[PDB]
């Protein structure tokens, strides 16, 4: 069998905004999260509200 | 050889061997034949999930609780700065004739005594009670019970 | 249920009261290996039945090369009553069922 080609259309995808919002999104989620364990970590340790 | 493998004993028996493997399938000829065609398309064409929620009220009323708002939170999470702040007590400077013996009773019960365990068990204040423990103790910095007040050799020798 | 090893000194004599060995005296026993569909699987694997009613009966052909399933009325006529068993693997070698329980810990 010969090499797979890498222009066949058929193993490329196309990106629309869905896909490219959706990981945008769990970029900053995961950020957000992260900010959130944070504050929950200061308050416990220094004694905040 | 290895003295130790941590096994897991258990109780366990045979009960049988398998001599044939069966696969069930619904005969063709059957009345009720079909409805698990049926089923099995539903399978597929049946979606479980839903569709996001979208608030049809008035935006500002939406946003009302958002940002600085006038209400104050009444939730009682994470209030560890409350809990640990409504605990507060207080006490005077008795005469250290009295206290000078309490702390030699309590050196005797130990010897390796720590500054906030003597605040809590004395209840004194550090300013006075700094006074009297060097007086009668000395600290201990490079001894491994580092520290640790300690009563002086010249009357622990004793 | 953690246990020693190798156990040298002795110790499952007091700390287990029955023998730890597999015990092969029921091995001797004709087992078939059956696979269900999923609709027949999800009323015959449940905990909250299985009380030993009759689910129904087996017909096997005098000459064989034929096996079928009548299930009883039991079903609320939603399900057919007539099944075929395929024999996947008339000869089956290797393959055996064994059960597992916990032992006593005193004495």
């Amino acid at each position: 069998k010969d090499q797979d080609d890498r222009d066949h259309f058929g193993k490329k995808r196309l990106d629309l905004a869905g896909p490219l919002l959706a990981q945008l999104f769990k970029t900053l989620f995961k950020k957000l999260t992260k900010d959130i364990f944070r504050y929950m970590q200061r308050t416990v340790e220094e004694a905040h509200d | 050889y290895i003295p130790y493998v941590k096994t897991i004993p258990k109780k366990t028996a045979i009960v049988g061997t398998v001599c044939h493997e069966c696969q069930v399938m619904p005969s063709m000829n059957d009345p009720n034949y079909h409805k698990i065609v049926e089923q099995r398309r539903n399978i597929v064409k049946l979606n479980n999930k839903e569709r996001i929620t979208t608030l049809d009220e008035t935006v500002g009323v939406t946003m009302s609780h958002t940002g600085m708002s006038m209400r104050s939170d009444n939730s009682n999470f994470l209030k560890v700065g409350r809990e640990k702040a409504k605990s507060n007590i207080k006490s005077i400077r008795m005469p250290k004739k009295e206290i000078l013996d309490y702390l030699f009773k309590l050196f005797d019960e130990y010897d390796y005594w720590s500054l906030k365990g003597l605040k809590e068990r004395t209840r004194q204040p550090e300013a006075h009670l700094k006074e009297c423990l060097d007086k009668v103790a000395t600290l201990v910095k490079k001894g491994p019970y580092a520290f640790k007040y300690t009563l002086r050799p010249e009357y622990k020798k004793l | 249920e953690v246990f020693d090893g190798n156990d040298i000194e002795n110790n499952e004599t007091k700390v287990y009261e029955e023998s730890l060995d597999l015990d092969l005296e029921r091995s001797n026993r004709q087992v078939w290996l059956v696979r269900l569909p999923m609709f027949l699987a999800e009323k015959w694997r449940d905990r909250n039945n299985l009380h030993g009613q009759e689910l129904g009966k087996i017909r096997i052909n005098k000459d064989g090369s034929k096996i079928t399933l009548l299930l009883n009325e039991n079903d609320n006529d939603s399900i057919p009553h007539e099944y075929d068993l395929e024999l996947t693997k008339k000869v089956v070698e290797n393959e055996y069922v064994f059960t597992e329980q916990n032992l006593k810990k005193y004495q």
